[PDB]
């Protein structure tokens, strides 16, 4: 930690904080995330073990990368290239103009080579939310934030607690299914993409029933004939209110015939939901460029 | 669309995952012997807690790799092993026993700090690469090609895959794909009468023949499981969760 | 012995390869700045009066420590110094001090850093210094010399340093192919003579195999006295290497 | 029309060749000193807003002149001077007066020497100045451009002009030909694509035959940032260029 000068904090977390630092001897501008190690109760939190483990195999310029582990005396620093805002921050400054179409079509498939990337190396993200994704003045977007990501050779249990914030959280987990899928990281994405599209959350609920709900007005409540299996999952009820599925046109207004269709196979209710391989052959990319944002800095 | 390229990085993953063979032989003042102990303790440890078959898994992979470049002492041969636990816990469940539950099952032979220490030595020298391939994955991924699911030949396929992780003689000189791959025609060709399925000889590439050496192997440790000096997994897998398959009578021959 | 050598020296050269491509992953370095840095080397080299193996040893430290770090323009200087600092370290029998090291810099870096930076270059390339070299090769291809020449072996050597000045393209060759290149060009050049049968038989490359590698060699060596950057032909044109910078190149090597 | 003048083009570009090697029975003047005195006439051009073609025609002079006259180091400006002033009278709408001449040459030259040389230059070309140049030949290559890119005309000019600096090896090459792979790399470099099926009809030239210069023009544009003449890469760096001396050549020209 000696050649590491700390320029500022820009992230605060669960375990630590995240400073933007200088290499002294390199130049090198980093992302500096630290933990603190309480050395009677607990050692090296779990998401700090999940998330250099994970991240460490998976080197591509849509994943943040790490860049080094400083495992000392009674702190763990992970060291990660710098980016410089969130997608959420950008959103919210794009407000008055919204995000150009070209610039979400950029980023929606910089988001599904990234994920795709992590699919092909059994990891599921299970976080993907604007705050988490990192965007630099040359027009990358990359996937950040793996302290809840995990392995699946073998199938990953789904928790009663902690997840997802119910925003962007998936059908099948707020139905209670048993085990997670790539599907879940793919819903997400669908959302995100919807609200740099509409400058809106898609389904900001306030509880997991009317995150339901407000699917279920958006999308219509399913059945077995859309998703064989949704009336035996626990978390269903036969008194779920009946709504109709509504136009796309009339949710997603300023999105073309193809992308109102990749966002319906992104948010499709069967976990028959569109891979991240198979939406980057979708005819909406067929003319994708990368544009540079305004960032507001 | 995933399955195929998460085999192929898994395939990949697990020839850089290898400790090394022999490295009981450059271990002064431990052996085979005290392994087999140790592992079959860590299978009690995993039924107290209720802990995933994944995690023993983990924990065996992370204590043979520590030891392929570490010197260790047979009175410290535990805490290796407990440490293990713990990251594997860490890494693969839900939500993991807490430290002073790792410190409770060792009979405090061993202190909270010692636990915490041995962890920060063993993430080192294994450099934080701890999603290392198993038998477990393998198999997972091979009884996807069940035409149709058999529940018993799953356990009996586990029961198998789960021996092998006693006996570093034989079973470090082979890949968690071949074992895989031993132990699920195995079970099948023991509870089914069916044969290595060409769906999986397509997708593996290994041949019945390929497989032969791993299989006599492991044939042959089934054979003998009643008589082991280490029983926990056997008295593990006679539970009505596993169907009961720890006794079913292995055939005397292969037929190959 | 000296079959066992050889043998270790060509399994090595393939593990302390740097990554080809770094220089393309580098934010704000170029291969432009790297050739100022290396023809600075050479001059530093000539005002300490360092050896040969030297200079080829802190280049291949520099690429290796740049194939994983990203450094800035303004601290590719400290990375060559730490990297000649440990290299004289290790070849020199007894090496500049750390102080004069500081003084080639005209003070732009501190002892302090300099000495910092050579603990991170040492954690960065994990203590592997022992690095085979287009010089290693060179030498060991010298006894197969039917009689040896002067003025040969030293137009190789500089047929070799030339080839350390420009990452593109000789940072995708071997350090034994480029010396195989260098040997032959020399010998070509003063005495009309080729690659010889006894090094074919103990390299086991060929003149075809060499021919990539030689015509890029050729044409830096065809070139050199354009190159912007002139260290290596000012210090070849000294009569400890009989001026053989001074040498016509070869219009054509009738391959 | 169109169809005669490249016919009528081709014919005269075999009878204003100079000797290829002339360079080696000149006494007192290197390639070097013609990379220095290339360049300077490059600035020249700029410093006095002249055309390209300009700058073509006075180098096409200077080879012919220097291919049968002897001349010393401190004369080989004189030369170019006057040769640029023949070339301005030739091409250019209203040509920079001789006193502007003599002054860009810092007074070390006089108007009567300059002026001297001036008819000397005449004398032994014959008054034979209307010379074929790669530029010629460019300019009616870009003319089967479907459709026309500034930028791939900008990048072509580019590496021409650079063939002006180095007589070896482009002295050993047409107009045509050097104008050729000229046009392919640069329309491969800026497009990706090739050397078109009606060049290669207009021309007669395959991508087979202009195999052998590409690979030098390929060679000489990834080494241009390193040459120890740069005011080409200067001159196209400007907006009237688009930049393009700052694009990345290709890697590999997959032939
Ligand atoms: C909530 N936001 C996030 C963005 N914050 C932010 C603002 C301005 C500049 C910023 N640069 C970063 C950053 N660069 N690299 C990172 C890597 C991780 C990382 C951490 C963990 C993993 N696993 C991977 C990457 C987190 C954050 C960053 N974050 C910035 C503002 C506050």
């Amino acid at each position: 930690m000696e050649n590491f000068q700390k320029v500022e904090k820009i992230g605060e977390g669960t375990y630590g904080v995240v400073y933007k630092a200088r290499n002294k001897l390199t130049g090198e501008v980093v992302a500096l995330k630290k933990i603190r190690l309480d050395t009677e109760t607990e050692g090296v939190p779990s998401t700090a073990i999940r998330e250099i483990s994970l991240l460490k195999e998976l080197n591509h310029p849509n994943i943040v990368k790490l860049l080094d582990v400083i495992h000392t005396e009674n702190k763990l620093y992970l060291v990660f290239e710098f980016l410089h805002q969130d997608l959420k921050k950008f959103m919210d400054a794009s407000a008055l103009t919204g995000i150009p179409l070209p610039l979400i079509k950029s980023y929606l498939f910089q988001l599904l080579q990234g994920l795709a990337f992590c699919h092909s190396h059994r990891v599921l993200h299970r976080d993907l939310k604007p705050q988490n994704l990192l965007i630099n003045t040359e027009g990358a977007i990359k996937l950040a934030d793996f302290g809840l990501a995990r392995a699946f050779g073998v199938p990953v249990r789904t928790y009663t607690h902690e997840v997802v914030t119910l925003w962007y959280r998936a059908p099948e987990i707020l139905l209670g299914c048993k085990y997670y899928s790539t599907a879940v990281d793919i819903w997400s994405l669908g959302c995100i993409f919807a609200e740099m599209v509409t400058r809106r959350a898609l389904f900001p609920g306030d509880s997991e029933i009317d995150q339901l709900f407000r699917i279920f007005r958006t999308l219509g409540t399913p059945d077995e004939v859309v998703w064989p299996g949704v009336t035996s999952m626990p978390d269903y009820k036969p008194s779920f209110p009946k709504w109709a599925r509504q136009d796309f046109s009339k949710v997603v207004p300023p999105l073309d015939e193809d992308g109102r269709s990749l966002l319906s196979q992104m948010l499709h209710y069967d976990p028959k939901r569109i891979s991240a391989k198979a939406a980057l052959a979708h005819p909406f990319f067929q003319d994708v460029t990368k544009p540079v944002p305004h960032l507001r800095l | 669309d995933y399955h195929e390229d998460i085999h192929t990085y898994l395939r990949e993953m697990e020839v850089k995952c290898k400790p090394k063979v022999g490295y009981m032989k450059k271990q002064p003042d431990i052996t085979n012997s005290m392994r087999a102990i140790l592992v079959d303790w860590l299978v009690e440890v995993g039924e107290e807690y209720k802990l995933q078959n994944e995690t023993l898994h983990l924990a065996v992979n992370y204590i043979d790799r520590f030891l392929s470049s570490m010197s260790v002492l047979r009175g410290k041969l535990q805490l290796v092993g407990t440490a293990a636990m713990l990251l594997a816990s860490k890494f693969e469940e839900i939500y993991p026993p807490e430290v002073a539950e790792f410190v409770y099952i060792t009979d405090d032979t061993y202190t909270k700090k010692q636990v915490l220490r041995m962890e920060h030595l063993v993430l080192k020298v294994l450099t934080f690469d701890l999603a290392a391939p198993t038998v477990n994955q393998f198999l997972t991924q091979y009884f996807l090609h069940q035409q149709p699911a058999n529940c018993k030949v799953e356990s009996l396929a586990m029961f198998l895959g789960e021996l092998s992780l006693i006996d570093a003689d034989p079973y470090l000189k082979y890949l968690p794909s071949v074992i895989a791959g031993a132990a699920f025609h195995l079970a099948l060709y023991t509870v089914t009468g069916q044969s290595w399925p060409e769906s999986l000889i397509r997708k593996t590439g290994y041949t019945l023949e390929s497989l032969k050496p791993c299989l006599m192997d492991l044939h042959q440790t089934y054979l003998k499981a009643p008589q082991h000096a280490q029983q926990s997994i056997r008295e593990k897998y006679k539970n009505s969760k596993y169907h009961g398959v720890s006794l079913l009578n292995p055939p005397e021959t292969l037929n190959l």
